[PDB]
């Protein structure tokens, strides 16, 4: 896998004793899609 | 250091066999569970 | 007669030449362990056991060679 | 000197000897120390600028030192206490998903944060 | 009497000293003596708990203890520079070893039956060395027998015929040209540092015993 | 402190000590063909 | 007679063998440190072979022994 | 006659030197195996078998001077 | 003669050492090998070619060896 | 007869010469794969190289091969 | 006895050989000190031990080799 | 004469033993070269010069030896 | 006799060989040396005690071979 | 007389073993210099001296072993 | 006589322990070059290091060489 998914990934299991702030755990958690689209035609919003 | 071929092989190797023996039997049932009472007491100290 | 005892103690110096095998190898392994260390600090432990089987076992044929010279020398 | 940045905080940006976790086993750098470019592995960092010793697990990230002595560390996020038992449950949790499950990667890499983790 | 038998004598006395007289008060913070037994006694408690690593693990804790200080003591007594080798018989410590081989060979045909020589098959291979590798691990099974005793023999034994043939060359050496005897020393110090040398290999030697034959119980507890 | 805790050796070292037997009668033995000399 | 000291002489030089063994194990064994320090985890797979590796450096060696053991008490 | 004789045992020993390259090249195989495992983690089901075929090429030299040496021993 | 029929034997056991260059040289080919399709795993359909051919010439040189000592030896 | 024996023997001493080209001729090709796994395309001009180092290491092994052969035949 | 005592310095001279393995078995760890020392800085205070016990063990071989040569020198 | 000729002819055999280091060194210089070449690509035209000097050098501690032994002959 | 004096001269000769192997360890330690500073020029104040402590070891190994010649020579 | 003829015909062929080692030492210079020049593509102007120097340095090593062969030979 | 050859044998035996110092100095000289382009700019404290390495290397073979002269000339 990327090397930066990797370290998102490592990023995101590491704001765990938890004693985090919410602005750690927005860096490590956000909710949104990416629609891909075409040369036109759009493969669907499916969740990032 | 300087040294012949004995013949006294099994005259010397009866007073080796037996301070193994002696050891054995000595640090086993004395002196080694002294030293396991040293640690014990220790961590009964520190338990309560 | 001069022959066969002449040539027990060349025989035993001859044998000697395979003692060096086994000192470098020995180092060989130190060489290795340090790298390990150094490449990972944690990993100490473990190495520790099996640098000291290499050792000995390294050691092993030169003490093997050893006992050649030995049975010449004192026999 | 030393750069030590994250996106949204900072936490050193002359420090003396860094001792640093990357794709080349574990380095330490003193001060000058030949310019590298060094992928940090997630990793548990020790700074030292002089004698003082701070003490952080630090998400992984990028290392170079640059010709000019200005050590510049990228990572995403960090203290060591601050990673600091629940962490250990949640683990134990994520452990059970490496099982089933990019999913299954993802699972491999929190056992890899478990092994990080055990370091502490 | 029996030179051998005066010293292993000697050696019984000053380990009854050692765990009596070495803390005598019986302190709860431990004599200072007896913090050097302490820290050895952890280090192959732990070893020996992680090799064995069996119920037995404990249970062979106090063989593999009188087997470190029996080197230890016998690795010290034997450097005094009037002393008699217990080590120069070296028929006792070879047939410690051969009796340990022995008894390991015995624990592990008790312990895994007849089938104990399955040790000895390693690996599925290809079919024409499926036998091989077991004459190859066989050799090697008592090849461990006498590589252990000849180890420490030939290091103790080694360390001081050599000092003792360097010593009679620097005599003789400071007897000739009496200049030289003047700033003999360094010779002097060759020998000091072989003798600190010959201290450390036979420490060395009581420790790296007890793992070597810690090694080999393991492969006796548990098959392979 | 200096206490007997039995330890049964006779279950636990008696592969050990079957073998130094063996060894001290054969060691009889070997003495007794080197003494020929 | 020349035979019988031919046979010592041959068994001298054969026990030199023997070093080439021990400079054998020492690279498996090194390899083996190598490895685990790379991986931390590779080891379970390596030991074995590792093992396997180290016999037959060994071995090599032991052949030259057993020449030695044929000349010199035969 | 003697001197004949002797020169098949003098000889033999000789032989038995040209052994010890093939021993220490079988370590090399090994080396790169352990290595290569470790650079991929997962070569090692092609690389195995490989790897046997290169341990067999390494210890065939050692089994040709071997043979020489009983030529020479027990001829 | 005595002496030209022992000097065959003498000559003979001497050619034998010449092996042990052979013995590492294949070796190494075959490290460079497991180290090589380690590294780029798909390399291996040129690469093995490659291999076979360094061992042979290798092999090559320690056959010669060979081939002296069954000269000297045979005839 | 001496001067016979010398010729026999004195081929065999020419024939340790040989060994040194022969691990050299595997290092040559060690390289070649080394080079080759480690680039990909460096090949085309690599192996002309190979090919003349393989050769020239070669040859040094083929001299002590030929006083040898020059000894053999007197 | 001319001859005896002339297969003492000779046999001498052929163990001293032994000694070469040890001398380079010592510069083998400490290269590997030097290298592994500079990586890491501070791995030193684990490792520097480890350093002075690869040193002891390649020099004992080296000490075997040298016993031998004065068996044989001196008697 | 018998022992002088036979020496002479020992002599010989025993210089062949100089030359293996020659063997080696060749290998050793092309090796570099394929590794170099293989590192950086584009040294290439160069390296191969030096590489050409390297080799003649290594080569040529061999040919001393030879022509010792041709002497010998 | 001529054959004794002679065995000295000889026997110097191959006592003389060992001492190789103590250069090319010196090398070695110095070799990497060069090598870490470069990786690290600060670490050199620290490395260079271990250095020279390298040397005078692997050189030790060397003075008891020279010693061994001297004694042949001057005895 | 003819022996002392002899002693220095062999003893030629000996001195040349002594020049394997420094053949071998040109061409470690040698590789190190593509390496290094491989790496920087421009270092090479400051090191060519450097490169000759070590170079030289390691032939007359084996100068000294080939004036020692040429002293016995030529007389 | 016996005596002058074996000098003459003995000093030839003496000049293999030349081979060892010649490598060595090889080996400072190629970690010098290999550190200089690793750096480029180790060279002035290493460059009185290199001279000291060289020396030693070289020292080796020349208490060698000295023992071969005794040997030889007397």
């Amino acid at each position: 896998i990327s090397y930066a998914a990797y370290l998102n990934v490592a990023a995101q299991a590491i704001r765990s004793t938890e004693l985090q702030t919410a602005s750690v755990l927005n860096r490590s958690q956000t909710d949104a899609f990416y629609t891909q689209y075409k040369n036109a035609s759009e493969p669907t919003p499916i969740t990032k | 250091m300087p040294q012949l071929v004995p013949f006294y092989f099994m005259n010397q190797l009866t007073y080796g066999f037996l301070l193994m023996i002696t050891l054995l039997i000595l640090f086993s049932q004395f002196f080694l569970p002294m030293i396991l009472r040293l640690y014990v007491s220790r961590l009964f100290i520190s338990k309560l | 007669m001069q022959l066969v005892l002449a040539a027990k103690y060349i025989g035993a110096g001859i044998s000697t030449i395979g003692l060096l095998g086994a000192g470098i190898g020995i180092a060989i392994v130190f060489a290795a362990l340090i790298n390990g260390v150094s490449r990972n600090p944690s990993i100490k432990d473990t190495v520790f056991p099996m640098a000291i089987l290499g050792f000995a076992l390294s050691e092993a044929t030169g003490l093997f060679c050893l006992m050649v010279s030995f049975l010449l020398l004192f026999g | 000197k030393l750069q030590f940045a994250l996106p949204h905080e900072t936490l050193y940006s002359e420090v003396t000897q860094v001792n640093l976790p990357a794709k080349s086993g574990r380095i330490g750098v003193l001060a000058n120390h030949v310019p590298t470019v060094e992928q940090l592995l997630p990793g548990v960092v020790e700074v030292m600028e002089g004698s003082n010793s701070k003490k952080f697990f630090i998400s992984g990230g990028f290392a170079t030192v640059q010709p000019d002595s200005q050590l510049c560390v990228t990572a995403i996020e960090a203290p060591l206490e601050s990673f600091s038992e629940n962490i250990k449950n949640l683990l134990a949790e994520a452990k059970k998903n490496v099982s089933s499950s990019r999913e299954a990667a993802e699972a491999a890499i929190q056992v890899e944060v478990l092994e990080n983790l055990q370091s502490v | 009497l029996t030179t051998f038998s005066l010293y292993t004598i000697i050696v019984l006395l000053v380990i009854t000293s050692l765990y009596t007289l070495t803390n005598n008060n019986n302190k709860i913070i431990g004599s200072r003596w007896l913090i050097s037994q302490e820290a050895i006694y952890d280090t192959i408690m732990n070893m020996t708990k992680g090799q064995i690593g069996g119920k037995n693990w404990g249970l062979y804790f106090p063989m593999i203890f009188t087997l470190f200080m029996f080197i230890f003591i016998a690795n010290l007594i034997s450097m005094i520079p009037y002393s008699f080798a217990l080590s120069a018989h070296l028929v006792f410590i070879i047939s410690l070893s051969i009796v340990i081989w022995l008894g390991n060979t015995i624990l592990g045909l008790y312990k895994h039956g007849w089938v104990f020589f399955s040790l000895f098959v390693p690996a599925g291979t290809p079919l024409p060395l499926v036998p091989l590798l077991v004459i190859i691990e066989t050799l090697s099974y008592f090849a461990r027998a006498i590589s252990l005793g000849l180890r420490l023999g030939s290091n103790i034994l080694a360390g001081h015929l050599l000092m003792v043939i360097l010593a009679g060359l620097t005599f003789n050496f400071m007897l000739i040209n009496l200049f030289t005897l003047v700033f003999g020393f360094v010779p002097l110090a060759m020998i000091l540092a072989i003798m600190m040398l010959e201290f450390a290999i036979g420490i060395i030697q009581g420790y790296v015993w007890a793992i070597l034959t810690a090694s080999y119980l393991k492969d006796a507890v548990y098959l392979h | 402190m200096l206490k007997r805790f039995p330890t049964p050796i006779l279950k636990v070292y008696w592969p050990f000590f079957v073998a130094g037997a063996a060894v001290y009668y054969g060691m009889s033995k070997a003495a007794d063909l080197s003494s020929n000399t």
